[PDB]
């Protein structure tokens, strides 16, 4: 509604802030990816994680076994954020089924360097694309940001309207009367 | 003769039915749903403060306020749910940011349930027996929730 929309616009910014924080915290935790077309004794899985300070991305191969997934890095171990020039997805990806198009994204940096990923699922795809964009000072566009926004913002609104239960909300702004003719109040402040 | 400011008699508490953008003190801006304590009135204006921010005081139009009360047990129970929801809500956001997925979801469902039950409690549409069972489901969820979130343990009222 009119006033409710106004309230959403006022709160939306802080909610987007929480979401950015959540996405970055997730990058820091890191995720496990599965390389596309890995063969001849090459590890099929690898991982990437953002440094706790948010300046560099650490990555490397993994050992997917019934026990765990021990990560063993190679010479090429990092990709500093400050050197990131862009993030592309889908057909824009150099390494580009179709089910994979939707989960593909690449970090282009430095000269002609590129770190290509294939998200394990849609959820992780959104987490990483939103996270990288945040880092790059860009807006988070995934469907997960839209749903997280709707989830957290709707709750805040509902909490805000609790005492409006069974009470009519006018469609248009009630009339603002003329200011008082005096300010000689009966009681004190605070 | 000008409208003098006088004590507000029966108009003690109200809720804003629209966002009121004031032009600055002495006017107190209000966001829809804000609950206020009304102390005085003069003409078409009230003077009071936000219940959840008593330091924020000033005047606002009578027209932007719906006068309510703040006795049937379901009423004070409804009030406890409101207060409980705000405390959980704060923690819920921290659960979100830290990606404590299980707890986040668990708290999310408890909040929806309580909001829905509180609405049923305030509906005055439940027969006597059902209402009693509903009140119990409400107090049990409040208490359990407060327990797992490590909040103060309430004692029946």
């Amino acid at each position: 509604s009119g006033p409710i929309l106004e309230l959403k616009e006022k709160i939306q910014p802080e909610i987007l802030e929480l979401i950015k924080q959540q996405r970055l915290n997730r990058l820091v935790e890191g995720t496990c990816f599965r390389k596309l077309n890995a063969r001849r004794r090459q590890d099929k899985f690898w991982y990437c994680r953002l440094s706790p300070n948010h300046k560099v991305l650490h990555y490397g191969d993994l050992e997917e076994s019934p026990q765990g997934e021990v990560p063993h890095d190679s010479l090429q171990d990092k990709l500093p954020v400050a050197d990131i020039k862009a993030v592309v997805t889908g057909k824009d990806c150099p390494h580009m089924n179709k089910e994979v198009l939707e989960l593909a994204f690449s970090i282009l940096y430095d000269s002609n360097c590129q770190l290509n990923f294939i998200a394990p699922d849609k959820h992780e795809y959104c987490i990483w694309t939103d996270g990288l964009n945040a880092l790059l000072g860009k807006d988070m566009m995934s469907d997960l940001t839209r749903n997280d926004l709707d989830t957290l913002l709707s709750m805040e609104i509902k909490l805000r309207l609790l005492d409006l239960e069974n009470i009519q909300i006018p469609d248009a702004p009630p009339p603002i009367p003329k200011e008082p003719s005096n300010y000689d109040f009966v009681y004190d402040c605070n | 003769g000008m409208a003098p400011w006088r004590k507000a008699d029966k108009e003690r508490h109200g809720v804003a039915i629209y966002n009121f953008q004031g032009s600055g003190a002495p006017q107190l801006s209000l966001q829809i749903g804000d609950v206020v304590r009304i102390q005085e009135t003069c003409g078409d204006w009230y003077r009071g403060y936000l219940i959840k921010h008593k330091m924020l005081q000033g005047i606002f139009p009578k027209s932007f306020i719906h006068i309510k009360e703040v006795i049937p047990a379901e009423i004070p129970l409804a009030q406890e749910v409101t207060t409980t929801l705000w405390e959980w809500g704060s923690i819920w956001k921290q659960l979100y940011v830290a990606s404590k997925k299980e707890r986040f979801l668990q708290v999310q469902s408890m909040m929806y349930d309580l909001m829905e039950w509180r609405s049923q409690l305030l509906s005055g549409t439940l027969p006597k027996d059902e209402l009693k069972e509903l009140k119990q489901k409400v107090t049990s969820k409040i208490d359990y929730g407060n327990k797992i979130l490590e909040l103060d343990l309430i004692v029946r009222d």
